């Protein structure tokens, strides 16, 4: 399997600042197999990023994704309190033999 | 019996109703002309019927009297006891007079009078 | 409680598959593919999205491809018709070599560019003059005496030297009463049922690009690389690989090649290669190594699923005439034939590319040759003589896909071999028109009602 | 998309949850199941390919069955449940592609269904 | 809802309603054929509607009963709960029978009976 | 006076109503284009009138109100005391708005409401 | 002009005598003409008539 690790956890920054999330995953098969989700407490997660470097429609110019094999980062350019959420990093590879799906544990980001 | 009264010989019927790349070859050019011509002939008749207010008709009734100078024979002498080809020859010289009358006033006035009646 | 009556509805949304004649839609360069006769396109070609419909598409049985094939041939020809036929040049050529030894590695000429003299009747029929021209090795054959290649058995016509061959996108449009359906499904793969169907009066523009091995300037896959085939198992079919990212290819013909005008008849001017100012060099193409490596890594993952466990082997063409077994493209009228051995250089395990050693090399080079006498479609249409175009020619293009074939598929060692093969140019156009189907509209329909006419 | 069929189950009992394609026909889409227990992130359960191929997570270990039962209807069967399996279960969509590997990013997430064991 | 009842998928709409010198060039010949053909197809439909007395109609009502051998389903089984393409396939074999009935007597008798009524 | 009210200069009249082998010669090709074009222009007008339910009309009356944003002049300011060419220029920017209104609902609803009324 | 061009002999049966040619508009079109004595080839014209 693939094991995804996320850090830092329990992130808390002042409103108007910036945040980055560091994600690790072994055996990457490329940067096109990784995505990010934004989950606010009480709801379903929503697609934020769908390719390491590409954001989902409706997503503002923050949450820029970047990375290289096994090394992924999400950057929040503007900590509006509207974005306080738990962010998840997802990896998967549909395959007839090796689906390889994994999520990290999520990173809580608090905007004060 | 509208199609049977005007002579027994009404059997031409409607063969005209029965009726790949456009390569400009010896036969191909002729095929093109045939298609273009079929359209032109169809429209000339349809346009004239449209002008007279007979566009949707097989037989259209009008408000223009027979006149009787064209032919002074009666209904049972013209409509019956006669073949359509003979008839068209008998009144051939009045074709334009009649067509003019079928449009002038008959469609033009009829429609302008309706325009006035429809204002009420 | 009521009788049913027959009623007629006009504007009924139904259709049937049909093949018809399509027309095209779109500076005094007389472009041959996109002539002034094209109608302009609609600035707002609104697409109509269909509802819960399904349709069956098959790119391998698509008559739009066949119709395009014939149109490209007819446009190539005709455009070249009112031009000089060069029959008078089919005379003995007295040829020798030229001195290429004027450190230009990967750019050196080796025994090509022959200097030929010939006896040609001038514009005045009783006068003969000796003329000189340089020829590419691939344009002549020995009988040292030489003749122009393909003179025997064919007529080589000089393109009129004002006419451009630059591809300009051509849109195909249905006649009114017809429509073109397109499959937008991400799962389509060129065949079978499609659930995301929409319709247009006209297709998107397609550049009438002619090439071999590599498909240039076509569309990219929307998101992920798609491998299409009529049949995966059948090694005789072409496998079309559509990339989701382009790979840049940059080609140069770095010579100051100055042309010469020779009168061989009454208003019939032959445009000769003249001579070279400065140091003569061979043509070449460069691609980015990093991009090629990423592209092939993704392609092997996809081919490996189709052919699991087995070793992926890429190889060079099988060998043969360097008209059809090499890469081919056209930049401004210069026809390039390139050696792609370095692109289909090797084999590897898993989906991990290998045998491309890490080093300072950034640019993979392909050595190229130039031909002036060419044969698009081999035996269909006429041989054409490409005038020289005054030197320092540079161009670049987008590799959008590859044409691969399987090399027999009889290797008993647990391997599969792919080569940059392919068939007729129909394969190139098929790769772009794959999503379209032509149907006819039949707007008059019949249904029961509860009404009755007075 | 919406899920259904949650509620309380006893120890070692079972549930079947149903995800409905309310105007989102699963004809070219993959349907996947995930789980999120209280205070946790997301675990992956498995899913159905647009092609009909059914795959499972190492998380399920055979305790879950995934099946397309009709067009627009996908269900998740779960058995021999314990306290640790209390979670909100969700269905989500991913695009299918005409290919071999697929990115499978999620979209069209449903609201989720609570399953509790006690 | 006449255009919405016969399946949700009625969205082909009317793309057919949406739809320099004549040089006989490679593209020019094809352009000519496209124009000639568009005219021919338009007229074939318009002529048939004209024959049935449905020339000015979107939906025309007739005096010919449904018969029910063609299809014995009811209005809420055919008109509703069905897509037009499915429907045209269901009664495809009766196309000529129905077209014949739409003209024969339905237009021909209707017009001859009117000719007699209009004599009063 | 319908053709006399809209300016004294209504004298263009209807020259358009007044209007061998197809050899593809220098003059012959032009003759072909002229015939094909005459057909196309005729049909474009006839089809539009057909759509509005004005196929058999010279003047057709509709159920769509004048709106008055297009022009707020009255009947004796527009219909009278004006020439047709001036008028077409005055409301040229509303051509598509008006044509859309002449079809939408005006023909479409009128016919669907009749379909319902004819069920009784 | 032999050099640079092809000189073609007219077929010796063909006449070049000018014969009046009328230009005709396609139906749906018309040709307007200015009959003003003051026209001079340009600008406004008040005496206007039309022909096919
Ligand atoms: C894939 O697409 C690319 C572009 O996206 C395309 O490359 C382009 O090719 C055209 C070929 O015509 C180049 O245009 C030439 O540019 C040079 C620049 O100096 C001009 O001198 C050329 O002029 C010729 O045409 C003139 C017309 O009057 C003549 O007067 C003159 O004497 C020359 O004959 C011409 O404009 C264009 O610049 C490139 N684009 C780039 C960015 O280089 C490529 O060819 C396509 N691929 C394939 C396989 O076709
Ligand atoms: C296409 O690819 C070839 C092959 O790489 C390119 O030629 C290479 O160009 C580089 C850059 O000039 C040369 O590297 C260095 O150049 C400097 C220039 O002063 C020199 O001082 C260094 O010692 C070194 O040579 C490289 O050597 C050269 N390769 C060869 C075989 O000569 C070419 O430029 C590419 N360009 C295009 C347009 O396709
Ligand atoms: C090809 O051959 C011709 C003649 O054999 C070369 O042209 C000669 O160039 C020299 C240079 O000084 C002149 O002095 C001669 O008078 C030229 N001869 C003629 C007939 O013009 C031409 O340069 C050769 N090309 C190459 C590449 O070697
Ligand atoms: C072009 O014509 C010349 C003569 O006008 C040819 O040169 C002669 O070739 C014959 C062949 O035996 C020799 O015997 C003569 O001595 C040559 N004359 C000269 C002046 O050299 C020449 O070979 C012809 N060239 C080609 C390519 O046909
Ligand atoms: C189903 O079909 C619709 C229409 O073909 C697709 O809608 C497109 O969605 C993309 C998303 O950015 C837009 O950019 C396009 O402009 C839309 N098309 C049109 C005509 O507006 C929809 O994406 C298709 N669904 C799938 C799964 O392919
Ligand atoms: C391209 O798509 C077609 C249509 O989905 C694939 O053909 C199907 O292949 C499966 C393999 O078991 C068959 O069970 C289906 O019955 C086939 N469908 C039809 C309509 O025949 C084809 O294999 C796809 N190509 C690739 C490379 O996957
Ligand atoms: C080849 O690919 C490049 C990008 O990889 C194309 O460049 C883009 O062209 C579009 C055209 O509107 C521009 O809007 C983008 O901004 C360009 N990208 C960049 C990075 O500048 C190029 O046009 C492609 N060539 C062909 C023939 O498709
Ligand atoms: C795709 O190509 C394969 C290869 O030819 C076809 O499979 C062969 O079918 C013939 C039928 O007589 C068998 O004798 C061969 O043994 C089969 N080959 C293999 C490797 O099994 C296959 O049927 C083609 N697919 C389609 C849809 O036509
Ligand atoms: C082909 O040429 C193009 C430009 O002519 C090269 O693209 C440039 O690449 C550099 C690399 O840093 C960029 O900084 C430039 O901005 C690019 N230019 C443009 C216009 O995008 C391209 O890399 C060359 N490709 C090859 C294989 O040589
Ligand atoms: C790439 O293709 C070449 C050409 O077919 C292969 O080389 C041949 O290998 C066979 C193996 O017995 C020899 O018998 C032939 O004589 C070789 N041909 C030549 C010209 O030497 C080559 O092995 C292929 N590449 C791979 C990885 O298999
Ligand atoms: C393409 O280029 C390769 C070299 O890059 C040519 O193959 C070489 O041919 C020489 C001839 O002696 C051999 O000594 C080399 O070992 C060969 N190299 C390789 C990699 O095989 C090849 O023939 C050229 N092909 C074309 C079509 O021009
Ligand atoms: C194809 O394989 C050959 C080796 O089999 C590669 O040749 C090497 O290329 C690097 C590039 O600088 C040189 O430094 C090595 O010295 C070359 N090795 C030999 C034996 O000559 C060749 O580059 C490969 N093609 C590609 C595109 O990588
Ligand atoms: C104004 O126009 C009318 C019509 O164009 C002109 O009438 C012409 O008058 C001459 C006088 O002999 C007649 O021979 C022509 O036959 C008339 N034309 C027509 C069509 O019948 C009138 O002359 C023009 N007025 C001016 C001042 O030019
Ligand atoms: C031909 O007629 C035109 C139109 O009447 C004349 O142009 C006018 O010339 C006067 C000279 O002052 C200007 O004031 C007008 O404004 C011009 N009219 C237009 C419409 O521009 C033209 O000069 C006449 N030619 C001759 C030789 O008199
Ligand atoms: C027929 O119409 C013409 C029109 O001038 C009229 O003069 C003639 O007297 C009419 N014939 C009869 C018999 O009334
Ligand atoms: C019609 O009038 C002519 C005038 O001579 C006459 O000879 C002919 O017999 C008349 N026909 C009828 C039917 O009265
Ligand atoms: C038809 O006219 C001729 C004229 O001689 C007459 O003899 C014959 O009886 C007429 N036929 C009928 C059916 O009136
Ligand atoms: C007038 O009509 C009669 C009908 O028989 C015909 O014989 C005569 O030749 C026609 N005259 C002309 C000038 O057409
Ligand atoms: C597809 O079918 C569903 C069934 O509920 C329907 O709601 C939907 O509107 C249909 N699609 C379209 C385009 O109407
Ligand atoms: C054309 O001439 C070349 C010269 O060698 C020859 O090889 C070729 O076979 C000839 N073509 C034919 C069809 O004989
Ligand atoms: C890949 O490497 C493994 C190492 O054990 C080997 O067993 C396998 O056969 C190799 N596969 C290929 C395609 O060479
Ligand atoms: C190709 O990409 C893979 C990805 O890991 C990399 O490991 C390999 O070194 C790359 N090869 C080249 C020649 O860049
Ligand atoms: C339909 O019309 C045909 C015409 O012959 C008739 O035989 C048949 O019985 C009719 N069908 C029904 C169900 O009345
Ligand atoms: C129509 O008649 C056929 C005859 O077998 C019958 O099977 C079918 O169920 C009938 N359909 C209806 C709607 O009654
Ligand atoms: C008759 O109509 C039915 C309707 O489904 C169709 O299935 C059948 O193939 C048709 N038969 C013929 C001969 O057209
Ligand atoms: C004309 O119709 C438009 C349609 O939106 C409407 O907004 C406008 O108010 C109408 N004009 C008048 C004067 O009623
Ligand atoms: C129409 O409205 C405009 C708005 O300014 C006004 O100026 C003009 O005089 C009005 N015309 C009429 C006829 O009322
Ligand atoms: C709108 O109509 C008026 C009427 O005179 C015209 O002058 C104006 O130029 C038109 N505007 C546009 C954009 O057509
Ligand atoms: C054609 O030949 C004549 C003969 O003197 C010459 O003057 C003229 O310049 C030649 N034409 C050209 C374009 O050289």
């Amino acid at each position: 399997d693939i094991v995804m690790t996320q850090t830092p956890a329990s992130v808390s920054e002042p409103v108007g600042g910036t945040v980055t999330i560091n994600c690790q995953a072994s055996q990457s098969r490329g940067n096109n197999y990784l995505s990010w989700y934004q989950q606010k407490p009480g709801q379903s997660p929503s697609l934020l990023i769908y390719r390491t470097s590409t954001l989902a429609s409706g997503v503002p110019s923050r949450f820029k994704g970047s990375g290289s094999g096994t090394q992924f980062t999400l950057t929040i350019s503007d900590l509006e309190c509207a974005d306080a959420a738990t962010y998840y990093c997802l990896y998967g590879y549909y395959s007839s033999r090796n689906p390889d799906f994994a999520f990290g544990g999520g990173t809580e980001v608090v905007v004060k | 019996a509208a199609g049977s009264t005007m002579g027994a010989a009404s059997m031409a019927l409607t063969v005209q109703a029965r009726l790949h790349m456009l390569q400009l070859t010896v036969w191909g050019i002729k095929q093109l002309q045939a298609r273009v011509l079929a359209v032109e002939r169809y429209l000339r008749d349809q346009q004239l019927l449209g002008i007279w207010g007979c566009s949707g008709k097989i037989i259209c009734c009008t408000n223009v009297p027979w006149n009787d100078s064209w032919s002074n024979k009666t209904i049972n002498e013209i409509w019956d006891n006669m073949t359509w080809m003979q008839w068209e020859k008998e009144i051939d010289n009045y074709t334009q007079h009649i067509y003019t009358l079928l449009e002038v006033s008959q469609i033009q006035q009829e429609k302008n009078e309706q325009e006035l009646l429809e204002l009420d | 409680a009521a009788k049913k009556w027959v009623t007629v509805y006009y504007g009924v949304p139904v259709w049937k598959e049909a093949t018809t004649t399509l027309f095209c839609a779109s500076t005094e360069v007389h472009n041959v593919w996109a002539t002034h006769a094209c109608v302009p396109t609609d600035p707002n070609p609104q697409e109509i999205v269909l509802g819960n419909v399904t349709e069956n598409f098959n790119m391998w049985k698509n008559n739009m491809v066949e119709q395009m094939h014939e149109d490209i041939i007819s446009l190539w020809d005709q455009s070249l018709k009112p031009c000089v036929k060069l029959t008078p040049l089919c005379v003995t050529l007295n040829c020798n070599n030229v001195n290429t030894n004027n450190s230009d590695w990967e750019k050196m000429e080796t025994g090509e560019m022959k200097n030929c003299s010939f006896n040609v009747t001038t514009s005045i029929r009783d006068k003969i003059k000796k003329e000189y021209a340089l020829f590419y090795k691939l344009d002549v054959v020995p009988l040292t005496n030489y003749r122009l290649i393909n003179c025997n058995t064919s007529v080589i016509t000089q393109a009129c030297p004002k006419v451009s061959f630059e591809p300009i996108p051509i849109h195909y449009c249905a006649p009114a009463g017809f429509a073109i359906l397109k499959c937008n499904s991400k799962t389509f793969n060129g065949s079978g049922p499609c659930t995301n169907v929409s319709t247009v009066q006209c297709t998107h523009g397609i550049r009438p690009v002619v090439s071999t091995q590599l498909l240039l300037n076509g569309s990219l896959a929307e998101e992920e690389i798609v491998i299409r085939s009529e049949n995966i198992t059948d090694n005789a079919k072409t496998i079309i690989v559509q990339l989701n990212e382009a790979v840049e290819i940059n080609c140069t013909r770095p010579n100051n090649n100055t042309r010469k005008s020779i009168h061989i008849g009454p208003g019939r001017a032959f445009y000769a290669t003249g001579d070279i100012i400065g140091n003569i060099r061979q043509a070449h193409c460069n691609i980015s190594k990093a991009r090629w490596n990423e592209t092939l890594g993704q392609i092997v993952a996809k081919l490996e699923e189709q052919f699991p466990n087995k070793t992926i082997i890429f190889n060079h063409s099988s060998g043969g005439d360097p008209e059809i077994v090499t890469h081919s493209f056209n930049c401004g009228g210069e026809f390039f034939y390139c050696n792609t051995t370095p692109l289909f250089n090797s084999t590897w395990n898993n989906t991990r590319t290998d045998d491309y050693p890490t080093g300072g090399e950034q640019n993979i080079t392909l050595q190229c040759r130039i031909k002036q006498i060419i044969n698009m479609w081999q035996g269909v249409g006429k041989a054409m003589y490409a005038p020289p175009i005054r030197g320092q020619i540079r161009c670049s293009s987008n590799i959008t896909g590859l044409l691969l074939t399987r090399d027999g598929g009889r290797d008993q060692n647990g391997t599969e071999t792919f080569r940059p093969g392919g068939g007729n140019m129909r394969d190139n156009w098929r790769s772009e028109l794959y999503k379209y189907k032509v149907v006819k509209i039949e707007p008059l329909g019949i249904a029961p009602t509860a009404c009755k006419r007075r | 998309l919406e899920e259904s069929g949650g509620g309380l189950v006893q120890p070692e009992g079972s549930l079947t949850l149903t995800c409905k394609a309310s105007g989102f026909d699963f004809s070219d889409y993959h349907v996947q199941w995930v789980r999120q227990s209280p205070g946790k992130g997301l675990e992956f359960i498995g899913g159905i390919a647009y092609t009909g191929n059914i795959y499972y997570a190492s998380w399920a270990k055979g305790r879950f069955t995934i099946s397309k039962t009709s067009s627009t209807t996908v269900t998740l069967q779960m058995t021999t449940l314990t306290a640790a399996d209390t979670a909100t279960y969700f269905c989500a969509r991913a695009y299918g592609y005409a290919s071999a590997p697929y990115a499978q990013y999620f979209n069209l997430w449903g609201p989720g269904t609570l399953v509790t064991v006690s």
